[PDB]
């Protein structure tokens, strides 16, 4: 039958690792740096782009950055495709949990469904993992501000700042160095820029590279546009 | 992996229950003894530390009022066997209005056993039962119900690590005119030979079935009031 | 039909009629209304025959698989629950069931659910149920105490039972009394009401209607 | 559509202390028309149990059809051990209640021995609940047949004649002979006053020895 | 649907897959259960620490479940769990046992290593907790291939045998810690053997301990060492 | 890779190219032709036990009234696409209310040869199809349809082993006459001209019981009998 | 079907082997190109003939899959069809059902790389050896250019090619691409970076070449609802397109 | 029929319900609590038809207890009602449905705010200041529209709902068995006469 | 061997070795004789113990009064097929009031053997069974093998060392086929058929199974003392 060719995905390795799981790890590795920054009034998201090409529409091309309600957005590393599938049934839960309660989703709730969804490939159906990291930032009125990342095992985990994707090891050593609590959104922003100029692998960071997303006080959440990008490029001296 | 579950090898036996078999080969001693007076179940409950509390391990379990089970190996899978006996004795007593025998209760048992496949469970059990019992038309009976979905009648049987040694000294001392008397020592003089502990009242567990009171599990004192006796007896033999 | 449960300081009394009738014929005289469900527990047939007597003794063999599971005694909250939840799955289905879950537990004492078809599940002290449940509650609101004696509480049973059998044609043949205990329940025979009527008409010197 | 019809028919459990009795009716009707005069509603199951379900006989052909096979696969699966009769109870009330909300709609009687070996008589409703009873009457003439066994056998309402009611007629064994000869005439009578008691009367009677068959012509 | 046989027998009897959700356990970080007599003390060793909350998770009011191995996994058990509580406290009208609880979870771990198409969980768990109207402390385990077993000291994950070779040594089984101070320090003595701690007592009462009493335990045992 | 229809490092799906080379396994050769007002189909037949019944023996399928189907690959498979595409055929007009066009049908059958080359559950069939009809809208059309997935219309075309040789004589034939079909009137000069077309490039010349004929006009498609076949011999013998 | 289980699966590297190899079938594909105008997309591509006898006119390498989308491929010429069949369904279904218009480019290209995802993850299946290229035009968005590849990853392009001559093609556009530039400007060099990666013969018949643009009121069929758009997108003829290449 | 009432007053909720249960002739029981807590600081009551509102409620009961366990938090009385609100809405459409009419009383401890509301068997939920179901609001809403104020303490609101007792056991035909009353505010839910 | 991995597989030379594995199962397995005359049909089967504290494994299983088989093998199998065939014949009774042919319950077990050598993911039964019955046609003995072939003979031996027996059926066809007033007669035959694949071992009330089938014999099993007799 068919069991000849049944890679059988969802199995341990000999150390009790998920092979699949590591490699798909290993793939968002490749992927461009997305990083997370909770300040006090706010989060911030940006992302790098690695597709470049001066024929790119970077105006319209929104692949990093998604919205998944008034409240919610995450930054992706990894396959978009994969990533757009899992956005979607995440808008869905949203709404669907406004539908029923009649309040926004909770934070940890949207990740954690969206973790579990991912856990499920890596232990039945003999399917390949989504192949993506997420950053969510949110807000909401039990936790404020909340950063969160989730991996293709569907672990997930609260963050103060935070990486994924290429140069992580680099980004949250540099994070490390210069995050602090006290620190406002425009504070963040520039520790952000700063982080991703010091690791990128190109030769300078500039905006039409980059995505950038805030969520700060209702609550208001913004998706930069470039010339937004120019402007605070300029103002934290990276251009 | 590269072998279906359900493949014959060429010396027509089932892989999967040959590596089942050797799987119980790993399990603790289950003894049974039958005699016309009751069955008598005895278990090495191998504490694997002395923080473990001896008392939850349960390797005999109640199937009903008059049959008990005793099991080696993988005992987790047990338990799924277990449930299935169960609600086949009360079934049975649902709608016949009568307890089941101890033979068609073992023979539900054993009919799960080969239901593993692909295309049903993944696999065979890894555990064997001792599965003792009354009934009124067969009296007491002890059973080895076996993976193989294969099961004997037994005048006394030993399974787990220990079982060829004790099986050899069931076939020496074994005898119809037993007392249960006898045949609880008798299971705690071979537990005793096969365990690597030495046996006390925290190291094994007794149970017998006789049909004016049915199946009880002895409690630790009985046990070690059993075990005292054999020690002083034991210079005479 | 009548039957009916009530608590006191000796438990539960049990007390039903034996009569089934169809339209005016009577079927038997002779019919088991009292489920034994086990030695603990005891349920009360009132709605259709059937219905009680199959789902009760169901009921009994869920409460011997948690026993052997859990290794203890089925509460009698538990038990009226199973079957009350088991009537409710067929609710509009057509059940007819009005049955007594009584049982005395550890936990919980002396114990009385009354049960019915449409998904009904009231605990109580006294329930009588069936066409003559009216005169039951005539005689045993009139004349219950907690502090009752066993023989007084199931002399009352068999009293509220014989006032139903008067007045109620359907009711009669006999009374079937039980006592539950902690131990578990006692059966305290049959009385026919015949002969029943005629003592207690004379001994009492009630009924000087007839 | 109707999926149900009457096709008359009477039958009579009685109970003795070691032995039973299963008597019915042989014809088959249908509104005012005879369809068969030997048309039998009474069968040995098999292990001296014997068994009638009256009423819709296509319902009751169904059933003990059904029934025979439980036997056969009760003695495939016990190595031919005897069903005991109060086992052959249960399982008939779960073969009535397997068809609760589209009943077989007819009265059952069963007849055999206990394990004791006394009679056993077991009466069941069309949707299976059941009663060991002393005697059971089925079927449109139960009402003329009944009460004057219940006078005949139990002495109901008969008191000792100089006691003016004070002490009853004490109850006493009946033979086989006598229980056969009050059916004869139960039977007689309601042939005489119910027109669908039929033109024969088949007794089946068990006993420790095995099943064995009576039968008597009724009128017409 | 995918039914592929993954948990299956190797000729010399073992599933190798069990096996290495075990060494999956094994890799994840540890968890410590010590019962007392009248108390079940757990314990444990950038992150915004509000919303990484403690492992030990309730499973309902009176029983925890803490453990160790694939956090992921961990949540489908929890959940599981969880749900199976409510569902014996609706249907029948008791909360769990918690050898229920726990004879519920290994069942669940147990399947998954028999059915087809599925991973065993990497996942062992202590469960703690009270019976509804008993004050017999309870602190079970469970391992992925469903075995479970009641303990009165244990400890799963990484550094697992040699802090349960210091509470085989501290343990006395014959005298076991009278006071929760008790339970709490020969928690965070064989934690230190190599923190949170929370205390499970009856009645519903689950507390977590602060930060600044962990401290004030671990300040006393590095004073008294 | 090479065992089921997954990429290859070279983006070749080998089953479909191996499926081809079953298409030759019967060495028959096939011809397609159209005139003004009729499509021809010439193909080989090969009998040479002498136990078998000729009349059985036969790779061209009428498929509905209007369509024809000639099968060059071994005849189980072409029975099972002319069973498909027959009973796609009768759906079509039960459905639509009209006849099937051939290049609709083309198209559907080809669309099922993508799906077994898309699943790997399903070998590709190793048949090379092609439809004739005249048809209500396109008039005369060839359609052939093979293992890829791949269909087009032709003016004409052969298949079989020695295609080339009867496509390149084709094509220097419409290279001599600066049309796209053949200019005659008449069905018959059609078949006697490809008949002797297939002569040419072949080398053999053919009894009536070497050939299979099939002729779709405007109101049926039609196969020739052995002795019409020698009709159409005789006439190029004496034409 | 046995095969429940995903064909494409991560190598230890990282990479999805099969969506590579996928690519490169289509990075092997005849090229195919897109330029945006100001005022319009063009998508064009070579025909390549399998015969001389055969009708490149009765194959279609450029698709409507709306009145204001078209499609071209390079690749697999099955799998493009099938996924033209599956894009008009999907923008009839998932969109024109429910809210009486045509679907935004960009919301058919993402239903479009959804079908191409679970291609990539599915049991059973390997990927579409496929890259499109999407063209549009939406009231809101305007003028859209999209590539799909077999990953169902999407990029909004100025311009952009695919398949073999991609490199020198891009290289090409980047040169000539501007902001300003109109639509007989983006078909006039359209037509020049088809030329040079041609296999010689360039006319009408050999290449395809479709236009998003001005509404088109003489093929919508129907007079008399002054609100109905006439379609924006339209294959140009043979002839169109010898007429212009004379006059290149 | 069965008479449960609410009354939001300042400080909290006040719920008030029948004791009697009734089957057929007899009154069975005179003590019957119909109510549930669904959580510290939300309570629903509940009438209509034998079975459907035990049944109901506990089901509800269940799920409110998991989502508090699975969150570690309470929901909000509003996201409660919404609940309640879409599972009764659920089962109009549904093969059998529920007919069950609630009261949901909370205390909203963000807002610190009482929230009463009214959800009929079709789903109609609205937020009222008091609330009755059935026959009671024919007999009690004159007295509350007359009497009712904001403002009111618990206090005065008890003495508002003996009023509108009063006046159902003088008017209305049947006998209830008086009726239990629940108080919801900030410390919980105590019952109250 | 590549091709031995599952059913679905010829081998180059057209073999199933599943099948042949299948069919090794048998052989491993102890001797069952059958043998019939006219009116009677009997087996005989050497059971097995575990160990001499061990019961005798049942190797015959009634089917009806009518029927009844033998087993070598897998035992689980037989007990599989057997309940096949008692629901075969239980129908055949239910529907038609008829006795269910030999030959037909034969080929219904031919039919279902076959399912599992043709398709992925079941495996061959690992059982063969000897079937005798009595109806309309007479006494009838089947050989039943899971490659699904199903023989009719008047005698066959099937198990370990069966090859024995089987010599000494064909050396005395043509005594015992006339054996028609006489079951004991027949059933000596076959007890000296199955001496014949003995080694090392002797028949006893304990490992001596007997079953006759005929005329006006209903399928009776003899074990036991009963079999004392024909020791």
């Amino acid at each position: 039958g068919s069991r000849r060719y049944d890679s059988r995905t969802t199995i341990f390795s000999p150390e009790g690792r998920l092979y699949q799981v590591e490699y798909a790890l290993e793939s968002i590795s490749h992927a461009g740096t997305a990083i997370g920054i909770m300040a006090s009034d706010g989060i911030v998201l940006a992302a790098e782009r690695k597709v470049t090409s001066t024929l790119l529409e970077q105006d319209t091309s929104t692949e990093k950055l998604y919205k998944l309600n008034d409240k919610i957005a995450v930054a992706v590393a990894g396959l978009t495709a994969d990533a757009e599938i899992l956005i979607n049934t995440a808008r869905i839960h949203a709404q669907n949990y406004l539908k029923t309660y009649n309040e926004d989703i909770p934070v940890e709730i949207l990740v954690r469904r969206l973790s579990d969804i991912k856990q499920g490939y890596t232990q039945h159906g003999g399917l390949r993992p989504f192949g993506v990291s997420f950053i969510y930032a949110g807000y909401d009125d039990r936790y404020g501000y909340q950063l969160y990342t989730s991996n293709p095992s569907g672990n997930y985990t609260g963050w103060k700042a935070i990486s994924v994707g290429a140069n992580t090891s680099a980004a949250q050593t540099l994070l490390q160095m210069d995050y602090k609590d006290d620190m406002k959104v425009d504070d963040a922003i520039e520790l952000a820029l700063k982080t991703l100029s010091k690791t990128t692998d190109s030769s300078a960071l500039t905006y039409d590279r980059l995505e950038f997303a805030t969520i700060r006080k209702e609550v208001y959440q913004k998706i930069f546009k470039p010339q937004e990008i120019k402007d605070i490029l300029v103002k934290t001296g990276i251009t | 992996y590269d072998r279906g579950v359900s493949t014959f090898s060429p010396e027509g036996r089932l892989f999967q229950v040959e590596y089942s078999l050797e799987a119980i080969k790993l399990g603790s001693t289950a003894i049974g003894i039958a005699t016309k007076e009751g069955v008598v179940l005895g278990v090495e409950k191998r504490a694997t530390s002395p923080l473990l509390e001896s008392d939850s391990i349960e390797k005999i379990v109640e199937i009903d009022r008059h049959i008990g089970c005793a099991m080696s190996g993988l005992t987790a899978d047990a338990r799924s066997m277990i449930e299935h006996a169960r609600t086949a004795a009360v079934t049975h007593n649902l709608y016949y209005d009568e307890d089941i025998n101890v033979e068609s209760l073992t023979q539900s048992v054993c009919d799960l056993a080969l239901r593993f496949g692909e295309g049903l469970m993944s696999r065979p059990f890894g555990v064997a039962l001792l599965i003792a019992g009354h009934d009124a038309d067969d009296g007491y009976q002890l059973f080895h119900a076996e993976p193989s979905g294969t099961f004997y009648r037994y005048n006394a049987k030993a399974i787990g690590s220990g079982s060829e040694g004790a099986q050899a000294e069931l076939l020496n001392e074994w005898h119809s005119s037993l007392t249960l008397k006898e045949a609880e020592l008798l299971v705690l003089k071979i537990l005793k030979q096969v365990m690597e502990e030495k046996l006390d009242e925290n190291n094994a567990q007794l149970s017998c079935i006789t049909k004016q009171d049915g199946f009880k599990i002895y409690d630790n004192e009985k046990t070690a009031e059993l075990i005292k006796e054999l020690k002083e007896k034991e210079a005479a033999e | 039909t009548t039957t009916l449960a009530f608590r006191f300081q000796g438990g539960i009394i049990v007390a039903v009629d034996s009569r089934a009738t169809a339209g005016n014929w009577v079927a038997s005289q002779t019919v088991k209304k009292v489920i034994e469900i086990n030695p603990f527990l005891l349920g009360t047939m009132a709605g259709g025959a059937a219905d009680c007597q199959f789902w009760e003794t169901w009921l009994g063999s869920q409460c011997r698989l948690h026993e052997l599971r859990e290794k203890e005694r089925i509460s009698v909250a538990a038990a009226s629950k199973i079957l009350s939840n088991l009537v409710y799955q067929y609710k509009g289905a057509g059940l007819s069931m009005g049955t007594m879950i009584c049982g005395y537990t550890r936990k919980e004492g002396p114990t009385i659910y009354y049960v019915d078809s449409d998904g009904t599940r009231l605990k109580g002290d006294i329930f009588c149920v069936g066409s003559g449940q009216t005169f039951a509650y005539g005689v045993l609101d009139s004349n219950y105490k907690w502090d009752l004696s066993v023989e007084d509480a199931l002399y009352l049973g068999k009293r509220s039972i014989l006032a139903a059998a008067h007045r109620d044609a359907y009711s009669g043949g006999s009374v079937n009394l039980y006592h539950v205990t902690e131990d578990g329940w006692i059966y305290h025979g049959n009385h026919d009401v015949g002969e029943l009527f005629w003592k207690v008409k004379e001994e009492e010197g009630s009924f000087n209607n007839v | 559509f109707n999926p149900y019809g009457d096709n008359g028919g009477t039958i009579l459990g009685i109970a003795g202390e070691d032995f039973a009795v299963l008597a019915g009716d042989t014809r088959n009707i249908t509104d005012y028309s005879i369809n068969s005069r030997y048309e039998p509603k009474v069968f040995d199951c098999g292990d001296n149990i014997v068994m009638s379900a009256n009423g819709f006989a296509a319902d009751g052909d169904a059933l003990v059809k059904r029934f025979k096979n439980s036997v056969k696969w009760y003695h495939f699966d016990h190595n031919d051990k005897k069903l005991s009769i109060n086992s052959a109870a249960r399982n008939i009330q779960h073969l009535l209640y397997g068809k609760r909300f589209f009943p077989y709609y007819v009265h059952t009687i069963i007849a055999g021995l206990d394990e004791d070996g006394k009679g056993a008589v077991y009466s069941f409703d069309p949707v299976g609940s059941y009663e060991r009873e002393q005697c059971r009457a089925g079927g449109a003439a139960a009402s003329l047949i009944m009460p004057f066994l219940d006078n005949q056998v139990n002495f109901k309402n008969q008191y000792e004649p100089g006691t003016n009611g004070k002490v009853k007629k004490p109850l006493k064994y009946l033979s086989v002979e006598e229980v056969i000869k009050l059916v004869r005439d139960s039977f007689t009578s309601a042939t005489e006053r119910h027109i669908q008691v039929g033109d024969g009367l088949e007794i089946l009677i068990v006993t420790k020895d095995g099943v064995r068959k009576e039968f008597y012509e009724l009128k017409r | 649907g995918y039914d592929r046989a993954l948990s299956i027998f190797s000729p010399d009897g073992h599933i190798f897959q069990v096996e290495y959700a075990l060494e999956a356990v094994k890799r994840g970080t540890c968890a410590v259960g010590v019962k007392g007599k009248n108390c079940v003390v757990l314990g444990c060793e950038l992150q915004d620490t509000r919303i990484t909350p403690s492992k030990v998770s309730k499973i309902d009011s009176h029983v925890v479940l803490s453990f160790s191995g694939l956090n992921a996994d961990s949540r489908i058990l929890i959940e599981k769990a969880r749900v199976e509580a409510q569902s014996h406290r609706l249907t029948l009208e008791d909360p769990v046992t918690v050898e229920y609880l726990t004879r519920y979870v290994a069942g669940v771990q147990q399947r998954y290593t028999q059915s087809g198409g599925v991973r065993p969980f990497g996942v062992s768990t202590l469960i703690a907790g009270f019976d509804p109207r008993d004050d017999e402390p309870k602190l079970y385990q469970t391992e992925p291939s469903g075995i479970y077993s009641s303990w009165s000291a244990q400890t799963i994950g990484r550094n697992s045998k040699t802090v349960r070779e210091f509470l085989e040594k501290n343990y006395d089984r014959k005298e076991p810690p009278a006071t929760v101070e008790e339970c709490v320090k020969l928690t965070v003595r064989s934690l230190l053997e190599v923190i949170e701690i929370t205390v499970v007592k009856p009645d519903s009462d689950i507390v977590a301990l602060s930060s600044e009493e962990i401290n004030q335990y671990v300040t006393q045992i590095e004073q008294e060492k | 890779d090479r065992h089921i229809t997954i990429f290859s490092p070279e983006g070749r799906l080998y089953q479909v190219e191996y499926a081809f080379k079953a298409t030759n396994q019967t060495n028959i050769n096939s011809l397609a032709v159209r005139g003004k007002d009729c499509t021809v189909v010439i193909s080989q037949k090969k009998v040479p036990d002498k136990l078998l019944d000729p009349t059985t023996v036969s790779y061209i399928f009428c498929i509905s009234r209007t369509i024809g189907m000639v099968v060059n690959g071994p005849i189980p498979d072409a029975r099972n696409a002319a069973l498909r595409a027959k009973a796609e055929a009768a759906e079509f007009r039960y459905k639509y209310g009209y006849d099937m066009p051939c290049d609709v049908l083309a198209k559907r059958m080809a669309n099922l040869s993508q799906i077994y080359t898309q699943r790997a559950y399903m070998r590709p069939l190793g048949v090379i199809l092609t439809f004739v009809s005249v048809d209500e809208e396109l008039g005369p059309s060839i359609y052939k349809t093979d293992p890829a997935g791949y269909y087009v219309g032709y003016k004409a075309t052969a298949t079989g082993p020695k295609q080339q040789e009867i496509t390149t004589n084709l094509e220097n034939h419409f290279k001599k006459s600066k049309i796209d079909h053949i200019n005659e009137e008449s069905w018959e000069k059609v078949v006697e001209f490809a008949i002797t077309h297939m002569i040419d490039a072949l080398g053999t010349e053919f009894s009536k019981n070497d050939l299979e004929v099939g002729v779709a006009t405007k109101d049926k498609f039609f196969t020739l009998s052995a002795e019409n076949i020698e009709e159409r011999l005789v006439a190029i013998a004496e034409q | 079907d046995r095969y429940s289980f995903s064909l494409t699966t991560f190598s230890p590297s990282g990479k999805l082997g099969q969506i590579d190899y996928a690519l490169t079938a289509v990075k092997q594909g005849v090229t195919s190109l897109g330029i945006k105008a100001t005022n319009g997309v063009v998508i064009a591509t070579e025909k390549k003939s399998s015969s001389p006898l055969a009708m490149s006119e009765t194959l279609s390498k450029v698709s409507l899959l709306t009145p204001d989308i078209g499609a071209v491929y390079s690749g697999m010429g099955p799998d493009y069809r099938v996924l033209v069949d599956k894009s008009r369904k999907v923008a009839h279904t998932s969109y024109k059902r429910i809210y009486g218009e045509y679907p935004p480019t960009k919301l058919l290209v993402s239903e479009v790389a959804k079908i191409m995802q679970e291609a990539t993850q599915s049991g059973g299946v390997r990927p579409f050896g496929v890259s499109l290229l999407i063209a549009g035009h939406d009231e809101f968005n305007g003028f859209s250019l999209y590539q799909v590849d077999p990953s169902g990853s999407y990029f909004p392009w100025k311009a952009t090619a695919i398949g073999k001559g991609s490199v020198a093609a891009k290289t090409f556009l980047e040169k000539r691409w501007n902001d300003e530039l109109e639509l007989e400007d983006a078909i006039h060099i359209a037509l020049l970076t088809l030329k040079e990666s041609v296999e010689g013969e360039f006319n009408g018949d050999t290449i395809e070449l479709a236009i998003i643009g001005d509404e088109n009121p003489d093929l919508l069929g129907y007079t008399g609802i002054p609100t109905d758009k006439g379609p924006r997108f339209r294959k140009l003829t043979s002839q169109e397109i010898n007429d212009r290449l004379e006059a290149l | 029929m069965d008479i449960i009432l609410g009354i939001r007053v300042q400080d909290s909720v006040i719920l008030a319900s029948s004791k009697a249960v009734t089957r057929g002739i007899s009154v069975l029981k005179d003590s019957d609590d119909k109510t549930r807590q669904l959580s510290p600081h939300t309570l629903m009551s509940f009438a209509g038809e034998a079975g459907d509102t035990v049944q109901f409620a506990e089901y509800i009961q269940a799920n409110i207890q998991l989502y508090s366990i699975r969150e570690d938090y309470e929901l909000s009385p509003q996201a409660v009602s919404s609940f309640v609100r879409q599972e009764l809405a659920k089962s109009i459409r549904s093969r059998r449905p529920y007919q069950v009419n609630v009261l949901i009383g909370g205390y909203d401890k963000k807002k610190n705010k009482p929230e009463l509301y009214q959800i009929d068997y079709l789903g109609t939920k609205v937020e009222l200041p008091y609330g009755a179901h059935g026959y009671s609001g024919f007999y009690t809403f004159s007295l509350l529209d007359h009497h009712y104020r904001p403002d009111m303490t618990t206090e005065e609101g008890l003495d508002l709902l003996k009023l509108c007792v009063q006046e159902l056991e003088k008017r209305m035909p049947m006998d209830f068995k008086g009726v239990i009353v629940k108080i919801v505010d900030k410390d919980g839910i105590r019952q109250v006469d | 061997n590549n091709y031995d991995g599952d059913t679905v597989t010829f081998s180059p030379t057209g073999r199933l070795f599943q099948v042949e594995y299948a069919l090794e199962a048998i052989k491993q397995g102890s001797v069952t004789v059958g043998l019939r005359s006219n009116t009677h049909a009997v087996l005989v089967a050497l059971k097995r113990n575990a160990d001499e504290l061990s019961s005798y494994q049942k190797k015959i299983i009634k089917c009806d009064e009518h029927m009844g088989l033998s087993l070598a093998g897998l035992a689980p199998d037989a007990r599989v097929l057997s309940n096949y065939l008692r629901q075969q014949c239980n129908y055949s009774s239910l529907v038609f009031n008829r006795k269910l042919a030999v030959e037909r319950a034969g080929h219904l077990l031919c039919d279902k053997a076959q399912k599992n050598t043709q398709s992925y993911g079941g495996r061959p039964y690992g059982v063969g069974l000897l079937i005798i019955g009595y109806d309309k046609s007479g006494a009838h003995l089947l050989e039943f093998q899971p490659s699904g072939n199903v023989t009719e003979l008047y005698g066959t031996a099937i198990g370990a060392r069966s090859q024995g027996a089987k010599t000494y059926l064909e050396r005395t066809l043509d005594t015992f086929i006339k054996i028609d007033g006489n079951p004991d007669e027949l059933i000596k035959a076959g007890v000296e058929a199955i001496s014949q694949s003995l080694r090392d071992e002797s028949l006893t009330v304990d490992n001596l199974s007997i079953a006759i089938v005929g005329k006006d014999t209903p399928f009776t099993i003899y074990d036991g003392e009963a079999v004392a007799k024909y020791i």
